[PDB]
């Protein structure tokens, strides 16, 4: 999904609001924000109602300003609510009664995904690779910065996990893939316009395809 | 208008949502308090620093951590929840590396922490990808020239962590010691370990 979550080399930001080994605080700076995470592992691992995928593509799913100008952990707090909704546990009235005012839910996925591709290669270590230039309107694990460029393979992995953009709509067919190291230059991502030296992104095999 | 949507105060969404799950029987006795001790207090990157601590000190146990992550966390039986698939990557006299999760926050919870505030925002997000030289330095971390700087992007299920030079100075202490100058700001790898003067 080519959202506004998908951040990497957007321009115009400023300052990171850190200095090194600046002091960060306790984990969690107000009572509820263990929350999200401890009610998306009760639906995750007690409920079974979703996966980790779906949780984050709902909050991928979050009305773009809506998104930028939310808290991190309050997102979540927003994406499981709207995942217990849509799976039926909860409803928005009960959320909106319990909460004594508006709570307003991500937006309704506009994809069913897609299964895990049936066409893939296993790449080895040393390989060239290109990531396939593909548009997915729903969960993806690519970011658009690498689409349709080429690196080169430094780690297949010794695990297979599903497909994300299965999984991520709690579709059946998400399979099982390893996903790859891929290293790409600075210049092949940002042309002349980095300070960088490489990039890796940990792709899964259904994103690449042999470079040339 | 390009406005906020009125909302309820976070906490009260927050915990309208707890309330509504347990009020259905759905949230075990103890559960998020549970989960919030060990957020708190397990997952650390006291671990982490350890973990490198042996590194530094024992070239056999370094060249797992290196090889199989996965399996040097599992001998101290640091792998837990977002930190299932270890990878650690070495920094050298040439290379920098540095982690960031650019499409939201994954970071190896168990041996790292979870994420700082800065970590998840939208800067580093959208800067460290791109600029991480610069980013670096306005951290308040110089990287010169001779070095390459590799930033690993955590888009799937690997959870990294650095593996930085061990710095002059140290030779000879114990791992505590080592493990003392070894923050959570040198595992996810935009500081380098340093020592006192
Ligand atoms: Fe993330
Ligand atoms: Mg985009
Ligand atoms: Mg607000
Ligand atoms: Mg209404």
């Amino acid at each position: 999904m080519d959202g506004v979550h998908d951040l990497a080399g957007v321009q115009g930001f400023g300052k990171v609001p850190h200095t090194v080994n600046a002091d960060i605080g306790p984990t969690f700076h107000a009572e509820w924000e263990h929350l999200p995470y401890s009610l998306m592992f009760a639906g995750v691992a007690e409920l079974g109602a979703f996966s980790v995928d779906e949780v984050r593509y709902v909050v991928e799913r979050m009305e773009p300003r809506h998104y930028m100008m939310t808290p991190f952990y309050e997102r979540y707090v927003i994406g499981v609510a709207t995942l217990m909704v849509e799976k039926g546990i909860l409803t928005q009235d009960e959320l909106e009664s319990l909460a004594g005012g508006p709570f307003p839910l991500s937006r309704p996925s506009e994809s069913e995904g897609r299964p895990a591709p049936v066409e893939t290669t296993t790449f080895e270590v040393g390989q060239r690779v290109r990531v396939r230039d593909e548009y997915v309107p729903g969960h993806i694990r690519m970011p658009a910065y690498c689409r349709g460029r080429v690196g080169t393979i430094s780690h297949r992995t010794t695990e297979k996990w599903p497909f994300p953009d299965a999984i991520g709509h709690g579709r059946n067919d998400a399979g099982e893939e390893p996903t790859y190291h891929v290293k790409f230059a600075a210049e092949e991502l940002f042309g002349s316009d980095t300070d960088g030296g490489s990039v890796v992104v940990d792709l899964f095999e259904g994103y690449l395809e042999p470079a040339a | 208008e390009n406005a906020a949507p009125a909302q309820a105060p976070v906490s009260d969404r927050a915990w309208a949502l707890f309330r509504a799950l347990d009020g259905k029987g759905l949230v075990p006795d103890g559960y998020v308090e549970g989960w919030k001790k060990t957020f708190e207090e397990d997952f650390s990157p006291r671990r982490g620093a350890e973990l490198v601590a042996r590194a530094w000190t024992d070239p056999e146990f370094r060249q797992l951590l290196l090889t199989d992550g996965t399996a040097a966390v599992a001998q101290y039986g640091y792998l837990g929840p977002q930190g299932e698939y270890i990878v650690a990557v070495e920094d050298t006299p040439t290379l920098k590396n540095v982690i960031v999760c650019s499409l939201c926050s994954c970071t190896a919870w168990p041996i790292l922490g979870l994420p700082p505030t800065w970590y998840k925002s939208f800067e580093y997000r959208a800067r460290v990808v791109r600029e991480p030289r610069k980013v670096l330095s306005e951290m308040g971390t110089e990287i010169a020239s001779d070095i390459e700087i590799r930033v690993y992007d955590t888009t799937a299920e690997t959870r990294y962590m650095v593996l930085p030079q061990r710095p002059a100075g140290t030779e000879g202490w114990s791992q505590e010691q080592l493990q003392e100058i070894v923050t959570k700001d040198c595992l996810i790898g935009v500081a380098i370990p340093q020592v006192p003067t």
